[PDB]
């Protein structure tokens, strides 16, 4: 009911299982349902320059006729020296989430630059999404991947590196917004039993669950590992996509619906 | 297609998700930033019983300015149920519940502030509050502060209602600070077996004591926000949390000192 | 003449009769007279949730094909707990003011997060926002109705409730860039002799003069009172129209110029 | 079932325009916020006449920053009289030409507060001022603001002029801060029964003492905004305004310590 | 009629452009804002050295709070070379790569008053630093800040690589403020004859003491933007900037009292 | 009790008067941190519980 669902909201504590289970009952509505949010590598694509992202440029500009899209920016190894330097002195995590947001900054304003003659914007306060989404002339915006935590960041079990960077920002970007898919668009095929770069007998994984991911006990992986569990906790993305953006045509074909790279399911 | 443009550092190339190559460069406990800041949160109920609870709180309050270099934030109230039921109803995901429940966290600290401000008290922003504390703390003894953190949109999915609120927001500060303590103020003595104010409230025993891992483990509701146990969890520098009745005059006094007055919470956080 | 405008401008105070009157005889351009500023009732409709809301976004968004909309967001409820416990805490109007804006900030997030798969936006546009007016795919905008006074909120004769709210905030709006139309959207078929909701003899009222109104000495009013002298004072927004949104339709018509609720005109 | 979700309150499910309604719970007098504040307006026009005029008052407020707390708020002047002539040939309403104005009072502000700078003074803005003023008169002696109020596009309609300008932003202002005082800082000795520097100067008579409601009832030019007798009237705290002339100097310093030297306008607030 | 709409002013109706018409108004020196200012600027290199440089820094910073009034400004380093290769790769213009050096620069800023913070250092913003730094250095000892200049898309065109960087931003902002000086904290002794570090790095002599005008006309590399030199010869307060080596405690605080421990730069300024 | 003691005798006879403080900590000062605890109220050291009696 809703009168149960709002006599529980203003007479019992929001921690109360009965409240939740309330809550969990309620209506469930798509913000933006025919949108998809991708991410542009950030060490893996952005860092390469221009052999990487003036394709994938054009890539963008001719899937902005078909697909709506919510472009992401990783920070890449410029946040890792920031990293460096921050963890050196001991700084925590919250204080290292600001330096890496700047990264995914500068990446967010270099790429807009090269999209700017094509309609597509820059966008941070929340507010500049709308219409440039629903014109068909621009369908498509970019945006800085980092998530606000800032000083609030919830620290890693170890370590002072933020568990949360700009594969959870745009994720978490795609779910509450209600999208249609996540995308994100990197370096490799998609998923390997190893860190391919470093393991060369390294197995491709086209698809695997996040239950089955975890089982494998990965020493590295292509995504942040607290994505997983987000990805379990989600309402509307019960799925992730990882594609080889070096590759033409790859992103498009994961626009159109096909399997391309890894998908990594929730279920 | 070409080779990636590295900067050389001790991360470099790394994805930062292999514990073994990290840990390294950044697996050491983090310093404290501003050792010497108590944290106070005052619970949305509690400004929400209006005058009768604010006037002896704000009079507490202006005793503690000369004593502690205090950073108050505010929790939302019972406003916050009411942009959930309307939110829940239009059926808004829980990204979009977060930022409108901190709404009301804010509007709170407008309020105390206010009360506070003959004192030299302002309501001071989360950007200030991240990157200007200190300074905000040198020109004046207390700031008030919102308890939300900014998460907006990208709060946690899973449940509909926004995990990280006040009493989650106030611990992220106060730890990532390295702050001397935190301190939340509610509107009973502490946390009891059951709801003392609920339908098993003849069951409800006061905990003096407990860890946030047996917490955890719980079932029942609790007066803190259930995330701030899991964020207890990775804590790196506040050991203890109390939480005390603000509506009795000298707890939160008490509690500032170290004087076992209400419900202390032990952390993650380990030696001497 | 503008030579003795100026001269006056230049040489008397702001407060010379001779410089009021100069400056009266200037030209009057209009900013926006194709749009229409309306009013999404606070604790009239919003407070109602998916109920009340949910049908006039669909009007919404079938209306915005024939007619620019700035859509105003009242308080509501919240905003009288929030003024309940300050005014208990003998806290000015000027204070309150800031506080009720929260409430319309809020209310404004809700209805442009329902509306943002339309390409209708949240604005706090500074100068304007002429973009998505322009549009035909927009062609509507979301604000939130609580004019900026803040702490330099006039206060009233008695009692530090702020006397100029969400009502005044958006009739202002209209006022200030000329639209053709203001159109305040509650939950009555329009003003009634008494507050219908506590007194069950009410009779509607169709059409009233601000004189006529005064003169009846009304104890409660579907509008804010000031915003009678306001409108009196207005030099583009002579007249406005309050309607039923729990009733389809009324909107859609009102925005054609049909007289469904109470017109309440200057003269 | 599309009834109003309500929160309980004693403000609760009433429109807030029956003032029977309302008196119970809003109907009292409200607090002080700053009772130790002293806000001095400083006229634009006093600004236009340069150095001249500007050095002797940077001077004497040096002087006092070590005896008030001061909040100073610059006026506009002659240049928001061109941006009024430009608009109005543009046609441009009262609420496009009332931030224009604005603008200027700004721009005064931040030339004060230049020459000031060397003691601590800067410029505030309107949103710090309305929110974090207690903090900053902690941190220095002074600050300058704009004595124009935000109303923006939502100035009143009505006359073509902005009615809301320099003084009566900054004795709302100080009224709703409870301030110790507002003293206007102008050009001339204070108010006279014609415009001293007018056509009719000869039969200029100096007011030393005046109501606000006797200024209200009268016809011709003030130097004070009529709005600002409007407010007065509804004032809840500041029971005078001295009008003084800041090119004499010591005339400012002798109205912050409640010495008769210009003209004193009496509010509707009465003395206990 | 079509004729422009004048304000009446020394400066009215001219171009400005005419320095015959200009000079008997705005033609003489201007007057210092924060003469006790002393402005420290650190170099983005030594920032990117990590702790082996920084905590010595701060250590030597924590010490100078109590003698200086301090606004320090942080430089680039070695990240704003890694977007520059990214930018000049993208084929980005000369006013797309000035931001993104500047970003690294408030990184840097950030991470020296996070090291700070207990002290009461916080980062401040550049309108916060351009229109407020007098309240802020009232509040506290000392404020950091990013020593590039708010250019952005409007920086000179000519070089592919920012001009306006951050030696030249702090000199701009120190001679603006009529600060007593500004003291710039290298990586390396000073200024040498040839990059010590570099290819010809056998061939490099110190230079203990030089000029702007003939370090102008010299070609080759150099420790500070050449910028800095031309912004130099039109100083009006600063005669005189010290390149000292950060990575020697001490050096700093000696500068600051002004002994000779790095190199000199003579300025344009001879106030004769 | 009889037998030395770290503090004064005579400290025992004040606080037996005491009209504010209830408890005095004895801590170790030659352990770092152990004095910045036992002002925060933690139990570093031997609590002295005076004749103050607590509400
Ligand atoms: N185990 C428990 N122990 C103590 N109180 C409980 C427990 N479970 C539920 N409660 C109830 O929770 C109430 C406190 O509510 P809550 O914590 O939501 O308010 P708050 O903390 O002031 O608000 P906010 O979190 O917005 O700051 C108490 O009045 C109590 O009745
Ligand atoms: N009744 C009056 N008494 C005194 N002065 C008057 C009166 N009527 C007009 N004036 C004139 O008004 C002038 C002051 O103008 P005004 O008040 O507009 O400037 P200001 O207050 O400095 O500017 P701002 O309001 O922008 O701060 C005086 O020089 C005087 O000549
Ligand atoms: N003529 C010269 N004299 C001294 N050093 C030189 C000269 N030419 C080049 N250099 C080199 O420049 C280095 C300093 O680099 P740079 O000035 O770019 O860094 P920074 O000033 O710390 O960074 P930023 O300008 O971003 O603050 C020195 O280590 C030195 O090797
Ligand atoms: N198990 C794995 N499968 C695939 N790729 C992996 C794995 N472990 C590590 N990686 C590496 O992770 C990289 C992507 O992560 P990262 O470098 O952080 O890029 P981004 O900055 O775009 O997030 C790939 O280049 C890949 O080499
Ligand atoms: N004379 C009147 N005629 C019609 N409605 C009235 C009158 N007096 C009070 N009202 C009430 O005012 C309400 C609208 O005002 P309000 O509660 O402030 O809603 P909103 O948030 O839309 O301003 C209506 O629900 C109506 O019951
Ligand atoms: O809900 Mo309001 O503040 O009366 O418009
Ligand atoms: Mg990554
Ligand atoms: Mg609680
Ligand atoms: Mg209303
Ligand atoms: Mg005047
Ligand atoms: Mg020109
Ligand atoms: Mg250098
Ligand atoms: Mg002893």
């Amino acid at each position: 009911s809703t009168a149960e669902l709002e006599e529980l909201l203003m007479q019992r504590s929001l921690t109360d299982p009965q409240l939740q289970a309330a809550a969990a009952a309620a209506a469930d509505f798509r913000i933006l349902p025919d949108a998809t949010v991708i991410k542009i590598g950030g060490q893996s694509v952005i860092d390469r320059g221009r052999a990487a992202v003036y394709p994938l440029v054009d890539e963008i500009v001719a899937a902005r006729k078909n697909h709506k899209l919510l472009i992401g920016t990783g920070a890449g190894t410029r946040a890792r020296h920031l990293y460096s330097i921050a963890a050196g002195l001991g700084l925590p995590a919250g204080v290292l989430a600001q330096l890496g947001s700047s990264v995914a900054d500068q990446n967010a304003a270099m790429l807009g630059q090269l999209l700017a003659k094509h309609g597509i914007p820059v966008v941070g306060g929340a507010g500049l999404s709308a219409v440039p989404l629903s014109l068909a002339e621009v369908n498509a915006v970019v945006f800085s991947g980092m998530p606000p935590y800032k000083l609030w960041m919830r620290p890693a079990a170890e370590g002072v590196i933020p568990p949360y960077r700009t594969d959870a920002g745009c994720f978490l970007l795609a779910e509450q917004f209600g999208c249609k898919q996540m995308i994100f668009v990197k370096d490799e095929d998609g998923l390997y039993t190893a860190n391919p770069k470093t393991s060369k007998d390294a197995t491709f994984i086209p698809r695997i669950s996040v239950d089955e991911m975890k089982a494998k006990g990965l020493h590295d992986s292509i995504l942040e590992f607290p994505v997983l569990d987000l990805l379990q906790s989600a309402q509307h993305v019960r799925e992730v996509q990882v594609v080889n953006g070096l590759v033409p045509g790859n992103l498009t074909r994961a626009l159109a619906g096909e399997h391309v790279g890894t998908i990594i399911t929730a279920s | 297609t070409n080779s990636i443009k590295h900067v050389i550092s001790p991360l470099a190339r790394q994805t930062l998700q292999d514990r073994d190559l990290t840990r390294p460069v950044a697996g050491k406990r983090p310093i404290r930033l501003l050792p010497w800041l108590q944290v106070v949160k005052i619970g949305g109920r509690v400004m929400d019983r209006g005058a009768d609870a604010i006037l002896p709180l704000v009079e507490e309050l202006r005793k503690l300015l000369p004593e502690h270099r205090l950073l108050i934030l505010t929790g939302a109230g019972v406003r916050a149920r009411h942009v959930f039921s309307v939110g829940l109803d239009l059926g808004l995901p829980v990204g979009s519940l977060a930022p409108l429940a901190a709404s009301e966290a804010g509007q709170n600290g407008h309020i105390l502030a206010a009360m506070l401000a003959s004192e030299g008290v302002s309501y001071v922003e989360h950007p200030t509050v991240a990157d200007q504390l200190a300074i905000h703390l040198s020109a004046t003894r207390a700031v008030v502060g919102s308890a939300f953190p900014p998460y907006h949109h990208h709060e946690f999915p899973g449940s509909r209602i926004p995990p990280h609120r006040a009493d989650t927001g106030a611990f992220l500060l106060a730890d990532a600070f390295g702050a001397a303590g935190l301190t939340i103020v509610e509107n009973v003595d502490g946390i009891y077996t059951a709801d003392p104010n609920g339908p098993d409230r003849g069951q409800a025993r006061f905990l003096p004591e407990t860890s946030a891992t047996d917490l955890a483990k719980s079932e029942g509701p609790l007066p803190v926000d259930r995330a701030l146990l899991d964020v207890m969890a990775t804590a790196r520098h506040i050991e203890r949390v109390q939480v005390v009745n603000g509506l009795v005059p000298g707890r939160l006094t008490a509690a500032l000192r170290g004087e076992h007055v209400g419900t202390l919470i032990r952390t993650g956080v380990r030696p001497a």
